[PDB]
């Protein structure tokens, strides 16, 4: 995954 | 008294030309010319060398600040490859002799098909999985053939490299390979083992593999090579190697030798080869339909237990069903070159490499009318119900002759096109009502031949025009003899010759 | 809860992606089998790093029984892991939608993964990517006229401009919420390039295959 953030991420701080 | 046709004369030679979004582009020795489709001008130009060769100087990575050094050598960068992708970001990827054989992309900006210097990347990614192994290493400086396959959502590479002993530590090269590019188009990678079939270390030297051309059809690879009957024979044959089209490795691998008698003298060494679909007399002939593809080749005598050619052509014609129809019969032997000639794998009976045992032979088409010259070019069309063949000599002579069986044809074009031998690497352009051009090689000239009505030319009057064979379609316009849409006036006849 | 994440491993080496739909069957891609050979093949499940480093408590580790490959078109295909994957805390299953379905333009979506992610020193654990549903039609025009969709596809086009699923993540689902319920929507698939600015992804639609994924799955 490039530019993702990691799994415990929620949605809205990306 | 030779015709005025579009030329472009390169300052090096010239090895392989690729048509792209009316832009001709050029691989020569230290350049990547691009040239304009409908003119042949010089519309841009790539430096690819000379590059300096150093012990450490790796590739992809430049040194020309390391000029100075104990152990320096300059070499020049000879094309082996050209291939356009256009299922990614279009992008020209071209491969030279020098730098380990390390291929390049050129990113072509939205616009402009012309900018070759722009976006350049170099395909390489250092392998930390394995470093015994070199997936961007394609290409070989001695002989290489690369032919491009989108194939289960990826770009497949099928590579046919000539080696020798040259041992390389964590560098090497491969005979026969399948490998896909990376999505990140940073690097190759084989999936398998199975991806690559090498010639054993000891016949590197005693046995060369020359891969003449390479095509796909029907679902399956094809590899059309010059090498020995066996490892210890001591004369040249040509074979057709075919394998199961996947991306994983190289499957079901087959390869026959193909035999080009003329009734029973052989012309062993193939010179060129080129697959068409054949027009309807011909088709008739060789029992093929008008939709089956079709491998003709152009073949030579080979000089006594040598390999090279003798300046006795000849041509015959392979139509692919029967090729196949061929391998789908069952005796059969062990690929002698790869595997152990002794080894326990010849003894038993996907998984297996096998080599046939009989050939597949085939009649010059031609009945021997070339069996005085040394053909090197070939490239075949349909004109009506006609299949015209357009022929390049070792003198530089270009021919263009109606192929049947059905009586000897003598050409209806022929002229000296340069001094210098013409070059198997061709390119034929369709247009509409079957009227493109060729694109033919001699040494740094490329030449665009038009397909019908050079014929036409070879008549000085308008006598001698309205007397020309039916077929070539010859007449008098004005003061020229040629083609009734070439006529732009309104008179035009191949019945009445005016005062002069 | 990342319950359904299963990590396909070829010769002791992460090689894919894939989802858990059925206690004993993962819904991946074909581009993930190097080989027939399903003696190369494990499947891991409770896993959040890729070398399984924190996880062992949570760690499932089955072997590959069956390879039922989806429809000529699809490059999809069903593994039968040898022994039913035991749904716990940290290992659950993701359901699908049904045949006769769709999902409004707009729609959120992630696709997970332990792929490239063109990072220096990646950690090894599992990533997300946020998405969004996006028409076929408008999906082809932001292609530049160079890729035609058939019902078989879906798009989604990226929340953060420079993200979207690379190398390793194939065989990974498109997790988009239908009617308040996580479902596997799509399955990565390679593209024409990895993250592009405002091309979108095409991926599988897993609905168009539900008949054939059920067809399966229920024995």
């Amino acid at each position: 995954i490039i530019g993702g953030c990691p799994y415990w991420m929620d949605r809205e701080e990306c | 008294m030779k015709y005025q046709l579009p030329n472009f004369t390169a300052e090096t030679p010239i090895q392989n030309v690729i048509l792209h979004e009316h832009h001709i582009f050029l691989g020569a020795t230290n350049y990547i010319y691009v040239l304009n489709e409908e003119d042949l001008q010089k519309v841009a130009e790539y430096k690819t060398g000379p590059v300096l060769e150093h012990p450490d100087c790796f590739p992809c990575q430049d040194c020309s600040s390391k000029a100075n050094l104990s152990g320096g050598v300059w070499k020049d960068n000879i094309n082996m490859a050209l291939v356009v992708d256009t299922y990614y970001d279009d992008q020209l990827i071209s491969c030279g002799s020098v730098n380990r054989g390390t291929c390049q992309r050129h990113v072509f900006p939205h616009n402009h098909t012309a900018d070759i210097q722009s976006e350049v990347h170099c395909i390489f990614s250092p392998q930390i999985e394995e470093p015994s192994q070199c997936p961007d290493c394609v290409v070989s400086a001695l002989g290489a053939k690369v032919l491009s396959s989108v194939k289960d959502r990826f770009i497949n590479f099928f590579v046919g490299n000539t080696i020798n002993s040259s041992y390389f530590p964590d560098h090497p090269l491969h005979s026969i390979s399948v490998r896909r590019l990376k999505e990140t188009k940073d690097g190759f990678m084989f999936l398998t083992d199975q991806s690559y079939i090498d010639v054993l270390p000891e016949f590197r030297d005693s046995y060369p593999i020359k891969y003449v051309h390479a095509f796909e059809s029907n679902n399956f690879i094809y590899f059309l090579t010059v090498q020995r009957e066996t490892l210890d024979a001591q004369t040249f044959h040509t074979r057709i190697i075919r394998f199961c089209s996947i991306n994983s490795g190289l499957h079901s691998y087959m390869e026959m030798p193909l035999e080009c008698i003329l009734t029973k003298e052989v012309f062993n060494i193939l010179q060129a080869a080129y697959v068409s679909k054949p027009g309807a007399q011909l088709a008739r002939q060789i029992g093929a339909s008008l939709n089956d593809d079709i491998l003709f080749g152009v073949f030579a005598q080979s000089k006594p237990d040598s390999a090279e050619p003798m300046d006795r052509s000849a041509m015959c014609a392979f139509p692919i069903k029967y090729v196949n129809d061929f391998f789908n019969k069952i005796n059969v032997r062990c690929l002698q070159h790869f595997y152990g000639p002794n080894h326990e794998h010849c003894f038993n009976r996907d998984e297996y490499r096998t080599e046939f045992t009989t050939a597949l032979q085939r009649v010059d088409l031609f009945m021997g009318q070339f069996s005085e010259v040394l053909l090197t070019s070939i490239s075949t069309f349909i004109k009506g119900d006609l299949t015209i063949a357009n022929l390049g000599t070792s003198e530089g002579r270009f021919m263009q002759v109606v192929v049947s069986r059905s009586g000897p044809s003598t050409p209806h074009v022929n002229f000296l096109l340069d001094s210098h031998p013409v070059s198997p690497e061709v390119i034929v352009e369709h247009t509409l009502n079957q009227n493109g051009y060729t694109l033919v090689i001699t040494g740094k000239k490329i030449t665009k031949i038009p397909l019908n009505g050079l014929g036409c030319r070879h008549f000085q009057s308008c006598s001698q025009c309205l007397s020309a064979p039916p077929f070539v379609q010859c007449g008098w316009c004005h003061d020229k003899c040629v083609r009734s849409e070439e006529c732009l006036s309104g008179t035009w006849t191949q019945q009445i010759c005016l005062p002069a | 809860n990342i319950g359904w994440m299963v990590s396909l491993r070829y010769r002791n080496k992460h090689i894919c992606g894939g989802s858990l739909i059925k206690e004993s069957w993962v819904l991946t891609a074909r581009q993930c089998f190097p080989s027939r050979d399903l003696k190369d093949y494990e499947a891991w499940l409770g896993i959040h790093d890729v070398h399984g480093r924190g996880d062992e408590k949570c760690k499932q580790v089955l072997n590959v029984s069956q390879l039922v490959y989806g429809p000529e078109g699809s490059d999809l295909v069903l593994m039968k892991l040898a022994r039913p994957a035991v749904l716990d805390d940290f290992v659950s299953t993701i359901d699908l939608p049904n045949y006769g379905s769709t999902i409004p333009e707009k729609t959120s979506c992630s696709v997970y993964g332990w792929g490239y992610t063109g990072l220096i020193n990646y950690d090894g654990l599992l990533r997300v990517a946020h998405l969004y549903i996006m028409g076929n039609e408008k999906c082809s025009q932001h292609h530049r006229g160079k890729v035609t969709l058939n019902e078989s596809e879906i798009c989604a086009g990226a929340e953060k401009i420079g993200s979207g699923p690379c190398e390793g993540d194939y065989g990974g689902p498109l997790v988009c919420e239908q009617h308040k319920m996580r479902m596997v929507l799509g399955v990565i698939v390679p593209g024409r390039g990895c993250a592009i600015p405002n091309r979108p992804g095409i991926f599988v639609r897993v609905a168009y295959y539900a008949k054939w994924i059920h067809k399966i799955i229920l024995t």
